[PDB]
């Protein structure tokens, strides 16, 4: 339905895939990365039932749907759905596809090689792009925020990666790759609901929790004094209306959950905690690069969106850094779906279209190409 | 029958205890073959290195 | 007492039936318990002989 | 008639119940949890005839009598009824009054809380028990188990807890409870038997297929092969005899309901079985754990009585596992009694004297202390 | 469990100490330089279980442990735990009481003061060593090598110091010291 000869950009992780057309500031849509799947041998005549479902479809009928996810902590195994996914995404709503644009996906810095390749891949032999190029999730993280200089705090679905940028180049060392985001935090938050009264095991189950999550969890500035007080009090309680008529209200688990990032270790996860790993991505740079970073802590990607995150970010990494020096962080309204625009930016900057692999150079080298064109 | 649940019965519990203790040296005896066996695999794979370190 | 007898009698002959198994399986797990423990000093025996070739 | 101030200990399932003291190593004696009530009027003279029976009387006397489950999916939320068990359990069968011994009470790690808390609650307060302790279940399978360390399978009658244990600590991040369970394979043979001509629809009928459940029902090793062969002849039916003289035969339903427990989505779950649900344990945890769980599996509570399901669970596991590994299922004796052992051996060990709740410290703190003195 | 007073010799470097008595021509044992620590919640009532490991004892139960390294990049920084692993290589392993031994530790010649300082003090006060002497690896991997004169690059672990020594003399205006070592390495 589109005219504007443009790329395509898409951001795919283990939870949503944010889409729509290069050079606007915002996706067009967002699609769950979902292929669902009936769960149940239907018995009457008329009832519909599909095969399967793809993404919306899914989540809307999951009540009766095993819902897969083809990404794996960043990184696409399952191919053949997300192929799917991208159909949806690009011919039925969004309303563009890759066969008239050249096309960007993004990843992250230390993700496996094999997703770049398939990215790659998929886009040239089954939707027939023009051109491609995989893109890293940092640099779309600060352009998206207004920086060349930053950490890139991209906390997504399946991995928060950690990552700074100065002047526009890498500092690769200084990545701190967490096994913790928002799909693991909705896994919690299952389990402490159980704690409650209100188990959740299944998928449709799962994706109640996230929404419940989504609109009742915070993180909380000082979390031991709202914890203290949400674990003695229903006045720090708040009601959510469950799917089947049942009212649920969360108190101290509310912050509990969220608490994860800085806390790891309620999950059983290995790890100083998203406040330590922004410190040392900052701190593992050289000292006439720190500075610049303690100025930039650029928040991406979702769980950015949890109450206190901003302030309490700010708060753990300037009692951890020296005085006089200013601590900031950067939190747009464009928080999660910055990547998103990142990669409109890229794609669409004159001094990007020298990047794109053409469906030349593709056809000719194979998929191996992308780690000589992209990065 | 008179005395046949108690002959029968008598003849379930005693084979029940001898089941038992036989049991129970099933799962010693088991438990011993299998960490023994674990033990001849721990060595058996020192044959192999130091067969290796030895060629 | 045919109940009782019938009762006894289904766990006379289960239980002699699983004592034997239990008898046989710790039989026989003794006696590989035994190959295990054979086969092991052989690769001990074998490990000090590739360990002492070795060094 | 105990000669020291031995705990009392019971272990309180969805199912049944298993009460005796500490120090044995076998309940006393086995109520279901049910309180019964009549549905009609009893009009001969001599036939009894009571507002209510406990335990064995319900059963008893269940041809009339509406059978409640005061336990729903692990947790009592009808705290009545369990007064009525534990005072009779306690003091007719075991002959002992709460009010001289202190009281070992259990519950699956993401039990709700409510659960304990009611637990310790009406035992303080209504039996005026000197001292109270609400268990783990997975710490009580391994103790009966002989184990530190290995996959607590507790297959309970309201849930499959499903927890992984290394060297006495839990590794939570991957526990997977399974909404699946004894009741569930019941109601299933239920509605199986009544494909085959044999309606089973009220409470007394409940009762009575449980029962043939127990002694007729088995997995299958291989369960396509066993089911062509149970479908073609009557070599693989087995007869049970009803309370009225009828006589119903099971053919491949004798392990098509068991199935259940492999393929959940015949009672309406979205779940991949307990053999993945049990291989999802061993393998999400650490590297260096993984080889001591798959060698260390741990059978508790019913339902591990099914007579192939200690070999179809180590077959399934070791396909699902990595080669080299050792693969071992251990399936004691103690089944389904194994929660109730371990309960008497935790309740007398020195290192647990301190573990108690005294009823001092009960009546200080209100009913919520359990959750920071028990675990 | 030895029958002559000798010195004990103990290199602590930032992955593995080794350790064993002086005049030998090898480490009697070797201990990774590591305290472990449990990262989980106890399940199980009277199951021991430490609130640390030492040593071997670390990477032994390690699958539930966080394990770390008191050392890093050549510097002792955790001296609590510097003196667990010492007094478990000491006394449970090597079977050497410092008390009735003078000891002998290793270091760069760069390696910030704190560190020879730190080694010092503690064997002196808390294992009532008779002597002490700390050692550079440059006069160390010369003597090992057979050698007076050369250039020591000990790609080590922790720090690379880089070091010439001609006739027996330090020559330390050439030293290059280079923040590239073996843990470096592992983590690329
Ligand atoms: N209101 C919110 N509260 C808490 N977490 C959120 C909120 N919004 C987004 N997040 C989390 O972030 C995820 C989506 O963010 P996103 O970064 O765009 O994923 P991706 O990079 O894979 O596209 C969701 O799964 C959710 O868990
Ligand atoms: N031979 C068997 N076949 C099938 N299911 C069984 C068998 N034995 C026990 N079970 C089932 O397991 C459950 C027993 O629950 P239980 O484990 O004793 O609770 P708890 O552990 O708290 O004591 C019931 O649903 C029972 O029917």
């Amino acid at each position: 339905d589109e005219d504007e000869t443009t790329a395509l950009v898409c951001d795919n992780g283990s939870g949503l895939v944010k889409a729509g057309f290069a050079g606007d500031d915002a996706p067009r849509a967002v699609f769950p990365s979902i292929v669902g799947r009936p769960r149940h041998q239907g018995v009457m005549v008329g009832m519909g039932q599909k095969d399967s479902y793809v993404g919306d479809e899914a989540q809307s009928k999951r009540g009766i749907l095993t819902l897969k996810y083809p990404i794996e902590h960043g990184i696409i195994t399952n191919w053949d759905d997300m192929e799917k996914i991208w159909h949806h995404t690009f011919y039925n709503e969004l309303r563009v596809a890759p066969e008239e644009h050249p096309t960007l996906l993004t990843e992250a810095p230390l993700n496996p090689k094999a997703n770049r390749e398939k990215m790659t891949q998929i886009m040239f032999e089954t939707f027939n792009v023009p051109a491609m190029y995989v893109a890293i999730q940092a640099v779309l993280s600060l352009y998206a925020s207004g920086r060349t200089t930053g950490i890139v705090l991209d906390s997504g679905d399946g991995v928060t990666h950690n990552v700074p940028i100065y002047e526009g180049y890498a500092l690769p060392h200084a990545i701190m790759r967490l096994d913790l985001a928002g799909r693991d935090l909705t896994d919690y938050l299952m389990k402490i609901l159980t704690e409650r009264g209100y188990s959740f095991v299944t998928t449709a189950e799962r994706e109640i929790v996230r929404d419940i999550k989504e609109k009742l969890c915070y993180v909380a500035l000082d979390f031991e004094n709202e914890m203290a007080t949400a674990a003695s009090s229903s006045s720090l309680e708040k009601s959510y209306e469950l799917p089947d008529g049942q009212v649920i209200t969360i108190g101290n688990e509310r912050f509990r959950c969220p608490e994860t990032l800085f806390q790891p270790s309620f999950i059983g996860m290995e790890s100083a905690g998203i406040h330590e790993t922004t410190y040392n991505s900052i701190m593992k740079c050289d000292i006439d690069i720190r500075k610049d970073l303690y100025a930039n802590n650029v928040m991406s990607g979702g769980t950015t969106m949890y109450p206190g995150i901003a302030d309490r970010m700010q708060k753990e990494i300037t009692a951890l850094a020296p005085s006089t020096m200013k601590i900031k962080i950067i939190a747009p309204p464009e928080r999660k779906y910055s990547v998103w625009i990142g990669g409109s930016i890229l794609a669409s900057l004159s001094t990007f279209q020298q990047m794109w692999i053409t469906k030349q150079e593709y056809d000719e080298a194979g998929p191996s190409i992308v780690h000589r064109k992209c990065f | 029958l008179k005395l046949d649940k108690e002959n029968a019965l008598d003849r379930a519990e005693q084979a029940e205890a001898d089941k038992k203790a036989a049991e129970d040296r099933s799962k010693q005896l088991e438990d011993e073959l299998v960490s023994l066996q674990k033990k001849l695999k721990g060595t058996e794979d020192e044959l192999d290195k130091y067969s290796e370190a030895l060629k």
